[PDB]
């Protein structure tokens, strides 16, 4: 029973702690990357007709 | 003869029409003031002047004047253990000029004293016939280094005139019957710092640099001709890493650049560096060293400048036969130069803002380090080692600057932030880190100790913690098997007792080749004994200690772990 | 013979073109005569053939282009520096905002000031006894040391700086030269009330740039506060402590001037002179060989988006000598102060610390906390994941709370010995088995 | 026919060319004394921006350019069936034959179809009969399997007044139409964009 | 000759007065001071051409200085002689050997080949590496890339594979094309004395470009390599591998080009026009109907942060067929060469492969050990997860499998030369290890012929 228990916070520490954090993280980078490439591109137009 | 005028001014960029006889690259005197400046672009008639100094006060209609020659630098008797600013201006001799703590402008004064008399000690015979690296004699510039009088390149000829005396580097102390004309020749040459100083061949390096740093000279080594590159986050422990280097290793000058930096740590190098003897010696490690300081707070432009000041001064150290290692500390404040004066120009910039050359240019610097055979009847070997800090935002290596040297250069020294915070000095990712020399170096190692299958086997259980930990971070330690236990308690010991090192402690602060393999033996032991786990713990600490050892202490331990 | 055109050509947000113009130099200061004889102070950005771009400090609001005029004052930005600065407070132009005396000023200083001499440089290492325990044991402060605050918005960075302003063998004090750039009015009276209650204002200098202050202002208003702290210190033989907040709304004002300027953009579209124009403020600070007085710098910024990475705090983190950060962890658990140890550092602490500076056990103890803490704090974050039930590591995590609620967590108002912190910092190792002490010999373990 | 432009600039994958004032947007042209293959992107006065599809090494200012006078498009008649082409209707096979070589040299061009191949055209339609877009006049046996149906292109609408079945290639006129723009005549084969 | 120089803007410089001038057009400069610096038409207009500088514009005199316009662009003087000979990325001598008398210049772009004219890939290479020949085959023809990245050992394994290269039979032996784009003096160097010391240089012919070259000269050389390569494929009838390192120095020196010429970057920051650029490179290759000879393809490139998505090797991945992987987890573990086979491809190694090419257990025991290979690494897991209490007895095995599969079969080292019969032997001997049971993806005829 005790092995169970501590199994059992295991999976669910991973469930409802680490996976997501893992989750929302990458979901952000991914984001964040992407709007300063544009921004980038954006800038390098602009410093092209100078 | 002609006189510019300016018709522009933007920040450190200055335009100047009726600049028609001038040569791109030009060194040039701007305005009243008559502030230092290059040429950097010509359209038509007008110049684009690049200027090392400040420019507030100056505007249209003030003059301009060429000095026809390009950036430059003095190349004899009286350079070692001077500071000079980026351009090669001495620091000292500007305080005594200006009489002031600070530095202004407008005030061109010569390199080295031209006024100081040095014994010239004559070793070539008259009748000689001579070409450019050809050594004419010297002159004992410290206790230890001789400051070697070679034949300028462009001049051959036969030697008609010499003799030993004392002289200023004015004098003319030999003449040579060349094809235009007699020339005469003093101690001192000049030499454009944007120009590599020619060589007979290039070689490879082979010989492996002794640093006395465990993790360096063990996992990631570098040869006397190598190129390493130190990237990492600002409070990583940036300059005690590079000072360790300068004062450890086993060449015969050292010439450090402060490249955009903290003027603080100059103050430091040349108090600090006078005070450290070579006991076999007995004269300090400044009387092998030249520095080259231009702070963050001095003119941007003079940053490129110092950079290529630092590297010239040790070709022509390389040139006489010696090992020379350079330190460039940072390369990202020279980078970030390029950048300022790019966009400056209004160019396309790459990633970053960073100029579409930054590539290339990285690329000019370190193909200018290597081992060498110098122009000279003699075929004398010498060589460059370059030590590169770099300084990417927040240590992500991503970044231009440190992926566009990582291309050119072959050691790569990763400081990371994590190591630093729970105080694990120098703050080496062992991980990351690589060094293109380590099979070269294995090879050397084996046949001078009579070690490449340890150092092999100390990374693979440094890679095997790494792979176990990405489990266990997400996942817990709980269900590991007792090999799994021992991998780990091997890596702990690695790291703790032979990675981390004290460059403040008066014995841990070098670590000699012996030394080094007689404490990753011990470890090795340890390992493998045990190998062959809750039991085994409870029956170490002599080998925590090993690195303090003053040998027979250390080598003892092997046997008392198998006992 | 004064020099004036009325030939202004165009007037675009805070830039301002006029042509016509002959012997305007760069960065020369202006003065725009407006049609309603309202005076509006400008610098000149760029200059060419007879043309010349000026930027406005108050801004161009109101401006009528036919009817106004600009005049050429022929010198730079200056300060009017003077001993009878002290207790008096300026504006972000440094003109005097206390309806107190004109001073008479004994020189004038180009604001942007001069380099010193790298040789003519002198050592900061003077332990200077800040009384909080985080910064005199682990960050520890020299005289001549920049060690700026890394903060964030809503956190007490400005009771920190007062702090230590009031509580940092010898009798000397320190003259305070205080900076406010865009900041609050809530922000800067707090700083008033705390200078006048401790009369510290009798020993400050003030230039106060506030939130509803023209912007531009600000890119002058830190180079006039450094100007008069290097004229007290090294003219008039005065240790001077600087400090300056929010270095973060400086680094607004210089992008909003690259944005009109339409420069080639640097990071998040701050320009790529970040680097330099903040160096070029950080490094007026230290000492000198010969000369009797000091320049410490403390400078604060907030980390926008509480990001470490981001252009302001990174650079700065670059150029300073260390950083002492504060956290919205530690501070919504009622640390006070709140500061982060582990991500803070002083690069000068080595040679201001030990035997005859300090105490001898300073170093060796200091290690030991760090390792302790950082150990500590990992195992707290494991416990609060997996549950509180290894033996040893449950000692660590016990260690990290007596460390934060006991060590760090002093009190805004607590003054601390050097003495009283090391002797706690050793009741705190106490706790550990002294098998778990490596960082420190086997000397300092007996001894202490 | 339309005028022939004269190259301004050369850069990179970019031509700019004069006297194009009678060309069109997206046309397709030939470029430089090569005449490799591009297409004009912008217009502006008489000078046309001209995308390069090939190398440009060797081009220069000077050089002609000449509008194919349409946007890409396809042949569409008998010839079509079990030809392998490019992306834009170059026959692999005739350019083995032809050049007599492995490679597509630049400057190449060559019609998509055969216009010199005999096809048996067999008239279904008789002469008086009122035809618009898509009414078949005929068929030819082109392959093996298919039944290759000759219809009345897009735009021509009248009445059919002389066809007959015989042998012609696809250039040859097989029909007479009485539009009301007046007579036109019928090939095989039509064109179209793709 | 032309004394009209009109503006110098860093290496670049414009020229006016031209006329009949093109594009890539060879320059020469002759400075107020007579040296003579070559250069390349980077644009050219009406009135003017802008052009760079292999050299520098250091020290040039605008005024006094002459620009001559050569009416050519580079071009490659072949010929069977160049076989033995070194020379840099302009196909200038290296070696200073003997005088070289070109039987024609041709332009180094090459023509694109007739898709219909390329024939299929037939006959399997032994480079001597199992991981590569085994695994992912490579064949007659072929383009097939190694991915690699800073401070991973491909500079080893390039010499490797060049050195051990070889067809069965023949009697025809390999002509080895090798370019080296913006390396190093010291990689440089490795690669000369490793073909040297060898004898391999008797069948070679190398242009060497190294990093502080200019960046024109750089996008010069994989062209003058392929030229090379073609005409002594196509012309002369040679079987000819090309091997390029680094292709990723190559597309920097274009990024270094388009900027000069104020190009807007496309996807990362490189030229829009990449795509076509390294299509018209990778495709000068394989073989032809009706021709003797043939071109194999090996380029290497390194992946900037070791990113397989950017653009370098994401767009080559689309024109190779495959693309070999090497890792630095491999690497760290000590693993030589550290290819790692499950994220590696080569696409035609159906077509060089079975009774007839190598043998006919070669495709069974392919597909048997990658299946092993991947369940044992699972086990490793498993073991690490959960504990050495989870696992069965044949979960052991697959662990065992595995280790040993990484450390005698992939890790051969860097001079080791195995024939296909070694590496097939091999395989079988660690596949001895599992039961019948589980060999399922082996049929029983061919299992009990070889099994030991």
């Amino acid at each position: 029973a005790e092995e169970i228990e501590k199994t059992r916070r295991r999976v669910n520490a991973l469930e409802y702690m680490t996976i997501p954090q893992l989750e929302e993280t990458i979901y952000y980078i991914k984001m964040k990357l992407e709007e300063n490439e544009r921004a980038e591109v954006t800038r390098l137009i602009k410093v092209k007709n100078m | 003869m002609q006189i510019g005028k300016i018709i522009k001014v933007s920040g450190p960029l200055v335009m100047a029409e009726n600049m028609s006889e001038a040569s791109i690259q030009d060194m040039c005197l701007v305005g009243d003031l008559g502030v230092i400046g290059e040429i950097i672009e010509m359209r038509q008639d007008v110049a684009s002047i690049q200027v090392y100094e400040e420019t507030s006060g100056i505007g249209p209609g003030e003059p301009v004047r060429s000095t026809g020659e390009a950036l430059s630098v003095e190349l004899g008797p009286g350079i070692i253990s001077q500071m000079f600013d980026g351009i090669q201006r001495p620091l000292d001799t500007f305080m005594e000029v200006t009489q002031s703590n600070f530095l202004g402008r407008g005030v061109q004064l010569p390199a080295l004293d031209h006024e100081k008399q040095w014994w010239f000690e004559a070793t070539i015979e008259e009748g000689t016939e001579v070409s450019a690296g050809d050594i004419i004699g010297y002159v004992d510039e410290t206790k230890i280094i001789q400051h070697k009088i070679m034949v300028p390149n462009g001049i051959k000829g036969t030697v008609q005139k010499i003799e030993s005396g004392s002289f200023t580097i004015d004098d003319p102390i030999c003449v040579i019957e060349t094809e235009q004309g007699l020339k005469e020749l003093t101690m001192m040459q000049k030499w454009p710092v944007r120009r590599g100083r020619p060589i007979k061949q290039k070689l490879n390096p082979d010989v492996p640099m002794i640093t006395g740093q465990r993790v360096i000279d063990t996992f990631f080594p570098v040869t006397k001709g190598g190129a390493a590159a130190v990237p990492g986050p600002f409070g990583a422990g940036k300059t005690v890493v590079q000072h360790q280097i300068a004062k450890w290793s086993d060449v015969d000058l050292v010439v450090y650049v402060g490249c955009g930096e903290r003027g603080n740590e100059m103050t430091d190098v040349v108090n600090e560096f006078p005070e450290l003897i070579d006991p076999n010696t007995g004269e300090s490690l400044m009387e092998r060293t030249v520095l080259i300081a231009n702070t963050s707070n001095m003119p941007v432009a003079a940053r490129e400048a110092s950079i290529y000041t630092g590297i010239t001064i040790a070709e022509y150290f390389r040139d006489m036969g010696y090992d020379v290692a350079i330190m460039a500390d940072s390369t990202s404040r020279w980078a970030e130069a390029l950048r300022e004066m790019s966009g400056r120009l209004e160019e396309m910039p790459g990633d970053e803002g960073y100029p579409a050359y930054l590539g290339s240019r990285l690329a000019e610097y370190y193909e200018r380090s290597g081992r060498v055979i110098a122009l000279g009847s003699d075929q004398r070997e010498g060589s460059i080692t370059a030590i590169s800090a770099v300084s990417p935002s927040g240590g992500d290596i991503s970044e231009p600057v440190t992926q566009n040297t990582l291309r050119v250069v072959k050691v790569f020294w990763g400081l990371d932030s994590s190591l630093a915070q729970k105080r694990h000095f120098p703050s080496i990712n062992w991980i990351q880190s690589y060094s293109l020399y380590s099979t070269e170096v294995g090879r050397y190692m084996d046949q001078i100790l009579q070690w490449s299958d340890m150092v092999t086997e100390g990374m693979r259980i440094l890679q095997e913690e790494e792979q176990l930990n990405e489990i266990v971070r997400l996942v817990g330690i709980d269900s590991l098997s007792d090999n799994d236990r021992l991998t780990l308690e091997v890596a702990k010991s690695i790291r703790e007792d032979y990675l981390q090192q004290n460059a403040f402690d008066d014995v841990d602060t070098f670590t000699s080749r012996e030394k080094q393999f007689n404490m990753l033996k011990v470890i090795l032991t340890f390992g493998k004994e045990a190998r062959k786990f809750n039991e085994i713990m409870e029956g170490r600490e002599r080998i925590s200690r090993s690195k303090y050892i003053p040998l027979a202490k250390i080598s003892s331990i092997n046997e008392e772990i198998k006992e | 013979m004064i020099k004036e055109y009325r030939t202004i050509k165009e007037v675009v947000g805070p830039l301002m073109a006029v042509e016509k113009v002959s012997g305007v130099k760069y960065e020369e200061l202006i003065e725009v005569r407006m049609q309603n004889g309202e005076i509006r102070r400008g610098q000149v950005l760029e200059v060419q053939e007879d043309k010349a771009m000026v930027q406005i400090f108050e801004g161009t609001s109101g401006i009528n282009l036919k009817n106004s005029s600009v005049r050429f004052l022929g010198h730079p930005l200056q300060l009017g520096v003077s001993e009878d600065m002290i207790g008096r407070v300026f504006d972000g132009l440094g003109r005097p905002k206390d309806n107190g005396p004109e001073i008479l000023p004994e020189k004038y200083l180009d604001i942007n000031g001069e380099v010193i001499n790298p040789i003519a440089r002198d050592y900061p290492d003077e332990f200077i006894q800040t009384g909080i325990s985080a910064i005199d044991h682990l960050n520890t402060l020299v005289r001549g040391q920049k060690l700026p605050v890394f903060s964030g918005s809503g956190l007490p960075h400005k009771e920190l700086a007062a702090q230590i302003a009031r509580q940092a063998d010898s009798s000397d004090d320190f003259a305070v030269v205080f900076a406010a750039i865009g900041i609050t009015f809530e922000e800067a009276e707090f700083f008033m009330e705390d200078f006048r209650q401790t009369g510290a204002i009798d020993r400050s200098v003030m230039f106060m740039n506030l939130a509803n202050d023209p912007a531009i202002e600000r890119i002058a208003t830190p180079r006039m506060a450094l100007t008069a702290a290097e004229y007290l210190a090294y003219e008039k033989g005065m240790h001077v402590l600087v400090i300056m907040t929010d270095m973060t709304n400086y680094a607004e004002a210089l992008r909003e001037i690259s944005a009109a300027r339409r420069e080639v953009p640097g990071r998040r579209g701050y320009p790529g002179y970040l680097y330099t124009n903040l160096a070029t403020l950080f490094e007026r600070a230290g000492r000198i060989r010969g000369l009797k007085g000091s320049v410490t710098q403390i400078p604060i910024l907030t980390m926008p988006e509480d990001d470490k990475t981001h252009p302001i705090p990174d650079l700065t983190g670059y150029i300073t000598e260390g950083q002492i950060i504060l956290t919205r962890e530690l501070y919504k658990s009622g640390i006070q102060p709140p500061i982060d140890v582990l991500p803070s550092l002083s690069r000068l602490k080595d040679k201001g610390t030990g035997a005859g500076k300090t105490r001898e056990d300073h170093a060796a103890t200091m290690n030991q906390l760090f390792a302790a803490y950082a150990q500590g704090k990992q195992a707290k974050e494991l416990a609060v994941v997996l549950g509180e039930s290894s033996d040893i590591d449950k000692i660590y995590a016990k260690f990290a709370e007596r460390f934060e609620n006991e060590y760090v967590n002093q009190g805004f108002y607590t003054n601390r010995t050097i003495t009283e912190t090391l002797d706690l910092g050793w009741e705190l190792l106490a706790m550990l088995p002294r098998t778990e002490l490596k960082r420190i010999k086997d000397d300092l373990l007996d001894k202490y | 026919g339309m005028q022939i432009g004269k190259i301004i600039k050369v850069s990179g994958p970019l031509v700019m060319a004069e006297n194009m004032s009678e060309a069109s947007i997206q046309d397709m042209c030939l470029v430089g004394d090569l005449g490799v293959i591009g297409e004009i992107i912008e217009m502006r006065q008489d000078v046309a921006s001209i995308q390069v599809y090939e190398e440009t090494s060797g081009i220069g200012p000077g050089e002609p350019v000449r509008s194919t006078g349409e946007a890409l498009s396809v042949e569409l008649g008998p010839g079509i069936i079990s030809q392998m082409f490019d992306g834009i209707q170059r026959p692999l096979d005739t350019f083995m034959e032809v050049t007599q070589s492995n490679f597509l040299g630049r400057g190449v061009q060559l019609p998509a179809l055969d216009h010199e191949k005999q096809w048996w055209f067999e008239a279904t339609i008789e002469e008086g009969t009122e035809v618009s877009a898509g009414d078949i006049i005929g068929y030819v046996d082109e392959t093996k399997i298919i039944q290759h149906k000759i219809m009345v292109p897009n735009g021509i609408k009248g009445t059919v007044q002389k066809i007959e079945s015989g042998s012609f290639t696809i250039d040859d006129p097989i029909c007479v139409i009485e539009t009301e723009q007046g007579l036109k005549e019928l090939t095989m084969m039509q064109k179209w964009p793709v």
